[PDB]
RNA sequence: GAGUACGACCAUACUUGAGUGAAAACACCAUAUCCCGUCCGAUUUGUGAAGUUAAGCACUCACAGGCUCAGUUAGUACUGAGGUCAGUGAUGACUCGGGAACCCUGAGUGCCGUACUC
RNA sequence: GGGCGGCAUAUCUGUUACACGACAACGCAGGUGUCCUAAGGCGAGCUCAGUGGGAACAGAAAUCUCACGUAGAACACAAGCGUAAAAGCUUGCUUGAUUAACGAUUUCCAGUACGAAUCGAGACUGCGAAAGCAAGGCCAGCGAUCCUUUGCGAAGAAUA
RNA sequence: AUGAUUAGAGGCAUUGGGACCUAUUCUCAAACUUUAAAUGUGCAAACAAACCGGCCUUAGCCAAC
């Protein structure tokens, strides 16, 4: 981009959006972040200390450092034709803790739900039945799909 | 109405803006001094206007706010040089009025020969107690808009405790 | 005519501060720096002593910061101390050493790291040079929240101060802010501090109101309307931190 | 049903203009001997308690501006895949999918947490 | 084509660039080899640009006062980001612009060096009531072997 | 909002030989943007792993455990 700096091509990218502005907030200094935790790097301008390379904005990796006010976070780069795996270091303001296993931490702790209600009681909660499956129509409303010529005049 | 809203003098601004670079000025901070009897502060200057013979950050006016018991005997002391009447156009909509007096020494000031005569500025500041919250380091707010001075209550004010003359 | 600032598209484009910004309550850049720990330490408890004095009262309370709110532990005013023997400064110096002791005897009994960690049974003026982990057991530790007061030397914020401290309360400080300090010697004096820890600089102006409002003929006027008179204003408090210190639950 | 102190999200909370406000508290307010800081006791610091809800704060009210949320715009613009498609071309439709935005219209106009109190 | 011209020869912001990143052209629009004992560090106080009402001489413009003012100012510089009880302005003390055990890392990348930068630990400190912030002024402003040259390896102990 | 850019409507005292203000308007932006796709791009989706209740250790953290 004609010039090859730190910061290049990242005038929207490290821009703040529309009434965003601002220094960061409370609960970004009290979020404890844990050597372990899938943390996900998203570089905050209104610090310009400790940011990650633009490359690093959208991405999500594991935390191997804790320092106390800096994050480092194992991120995967792909070069030619492997993918290392990259140590960076942020400032602590720089991540969000991922909810990327969200999902998986949901039907885990529904199979301590489950297996919780078939040793020792018997309640459990229906299992649904799909909507794909066969049945009949009873037609509350039917209209006539005709392509009126009044269609044509807008 | 309510005596909270009694319209008290706020501030009194005794301007003096001599221009000069501080030859004549050194002895226009003394002449506030046998005033007021507080010291006075310096002004320097925003620009350099090259018509006006002034440059920036030279001390080129002398001015000081009195409060408190002399905010009273020195409109007293200056509306005599008024005969108790300045016009309609010297009130603003803020709440607030100033006159320009135009040599000092007919206040009641024994003549220097050393410091020269000098004309003034005499801009007061009407308003209500209640205008601290406006000035405060914690919950600073607003004044509502009922209790903000006006330009038809500053009429009345300078009408029925120093004066009556506006002669517009 | 004039052209109007506040367009629509002033309104339309206007971002609003905090809500405790534009109240005037919250100093955020010195909120977000107390708050700030070491991401080392995974959440560690970290309190506040936060001091607010309004025109009648002082109200001193330990404070943990949440994400959801912060968590008052254990709040101490200066209207409760009637239950104690001071009926009559509630926002003086005096009162702020009051308040300040009061606080950090109901927090350690809290704990129930009250009959160690007691501290300056009689007080002085002299400073303490407060033992913390940054510097055998630890004393319970929180940092002083001024909040928005401008930080004078000789100002009641810092009246609190030394009732936590030598209430048992760890709180670090220099004593440059302590009335009895000198700024160009840079030493303390502990006579000047003293004395209005137990209120005496009341005292020598209680005394120039009762006697130069008796010759002559509205400041102290529930005191002269009370039989309180001045060299019982010291004793007052002597006895007074007596009724704090050895049972502080009590209030109202 | 409210106050105060600390608050989390940070306008459904803002801006303007009216209205109302039990108690208690906040708050204006009084003041300058000490602590302290100013051109100025204005701010600020100390020490107070005669006065008032005038103002702040709180709440309520605008065919208010804003903000927020659906709806409409609209299967429209645009776009992923396809053609020995059409058209001199510019470009357009079709086929298999995805699918906006402002204007406009309707709604309502803060919400949750800790400690102490009326 | 080569020559003249030029620099696209080391390098920085916007755009080209096709909503990760990466992307060319003597493609477009401008910068770079400097500058600063404060224009660094920190604490406190403050609010800017501009407009409106006002006040002797004094006008569109001199300075005082009040109101409104989401930044329309400022931050040495090109540009972009960012910023309002501040990152701006003023003031106060200061030297963290020093040292930093061959710690690790990022950008360019061959995942080499250099330049720049980030997250640390150790010494000694600065400002602050404190939490904190500070090892330059974020991000461009710079350079191998060989050779020259400077600093450190104070003296005083030690039957070794 | 910023940069362009046509035109009518009167605000009446805000002025000088459309300035100014308020609502609209015709028409635009590679180096403008409130909003914002389609196509993309990162991570997770149970066998060295997470899950649940004791113990040992640590000159880690906290006033303490
Ligand atoms: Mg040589």
């Amino acid at each position: 981009v004609h010039s090859y700096g730190y910061k290049s091509g990242t005038r929207h990218l490290f821009a703040k959006k529309f009434r965003k502005h601002g220094a960061p907030s409370v609960s970004t200094i009290l979020t404890n972040i844990k050597v372990g935790d899938y943390v996900d790097v998203v570089a905050d301008s209104a610090v310009r200390e400790g940011m990650p390379h633009k490359y690093y904005h959208g991405r999500t990796g594991i935390v191997w450092n804790v320092t106390p006010r800096g994050v480092g976070v194992i991120i995967n780069k792909p070069v030619r034709t492997r993918t290392l795996r990259k140590r960076i270091c942020v400032r602590f303001e720089h991540v969000r803790k991922s909810r990327c296993q969200e999902a998986f931490k949901a039907k885990e702790h529904q199979f301590q739900a489950y297996l919780a209600a078939k040793k020792a009681g018997k309640a459990l909660p229906p299992l649904k039945k799909s909507s794909r499956m066969g049945g009949i129509v009873r037609p509350k409303n039917v209209e006539v799909l005709a392509r009126r010529v009044a269609d044509y005049e807008a | 109405a309510n005596p909270m809203r009694e319209i008290v003098v706020k501030k009194l601004c005794i301007n003096i803006c001599v221009g000069e670079s501080g030859d004549r000025l050194t002895r226009a901070s003394k002449v506030l001094e046998q005033l007021c009897e507080q010291t006075p502060v310096l002004s320097r200057a925003r620009l350099t206007v090259r018509t006006f013979g002034i440059r920036r950050n030279e001390k080129i006016a002398v001015h000081c706010t009195v409060r408190g018991k002399k905010a009273e005997e020195l409109l007293e002391k200056g509306l005599k040089v008024k005969e108790f009447e300045l016009k309609s156009y010297n009130f603003s909509d803020t709440g607030s009025f100033g006159f320009g007096i135009d040599e000092h020494i007919d206040l009641g000031i024994k003549y220097d020969p050393s410091t020269g005569i000098y004309g003034m500025d005499f801009y007061v500041v009407l308003g209500r107690r209640g205008e601290r919250v406006a000035h405060r380091k914690r919950k600073c707010s607003r004044v509502g808009h009922s209790h903000h001075v006006t330009k038809e209550e500053a009429m009345k004010w300078f009408e029925k405790v120093h004066d009556g003359i506006i002669f517009q | 005519f004039v052209k109007v600032v506040k367009n629509k598209a002033y309104f339309k484009r206007f971002q609003v501060k905090y809500r405790r910004r534009r109240e005037g309550k919250t100093d955020y850049h010195a909120r977000r720096q107390m708050v700030l720990q070491d991401k080392t330490k995974f959440g560690s408890p970290k309190y506040r002593l936060v001091v607010r004095i309004t025109n009648k009262d002082i109200i001193a309370q330990i404070v943990q910061a949440k994400i959801v709110g912060d968590e008052v532990v254990m709040a101490a005013y200066a209207h409760e101390l009637p239950a104690f023997g001071i009926e009559h400064g509630l926002t003086n110096y005096a009162a702020a050493y009051a308040t300040g002791l009061l606080l950090a005897r109901r927090t350690l009994a809290k704990l129930g790291i009250a009959d160690k960690f007691q501290g300056a049974k009689e007080a002085d003026g002299s400073y303490s040079a407060v033992r913390t982990k940054k510097d055998e057991r630890f004393p319970f530790k929180a940092i002083l929240d001024v909040g928005l007061a401008r930080t004078t030397t000789g100002a009641r914020v810092f009246g609190v101060l030394k009732g936590a401290v030598d209430g048992g309360m760890a709180v670090p400080h220099r004593p440059n802010r302590f009335p009895g300090y000198n700024k160009e010697k840079s030493s303390l004096d502990a006579k000047v501090h003293r004395d209005r820890i137990f209120g005496k600089h009341v005292a020598e102006y209680l005394k120039q109101v009762k006697e130069e409002a008796s010759s002559n003929p509205v400041q102290f006027s529930r005191y002269m309307a009370a039989k309180v008179l001045p060299e019982s204003i010291e004793g007052m408090y002597k006895k007074a931190h007596a009724a704090i210190r050895a049972d502080p639950s009590k209030s109202l």
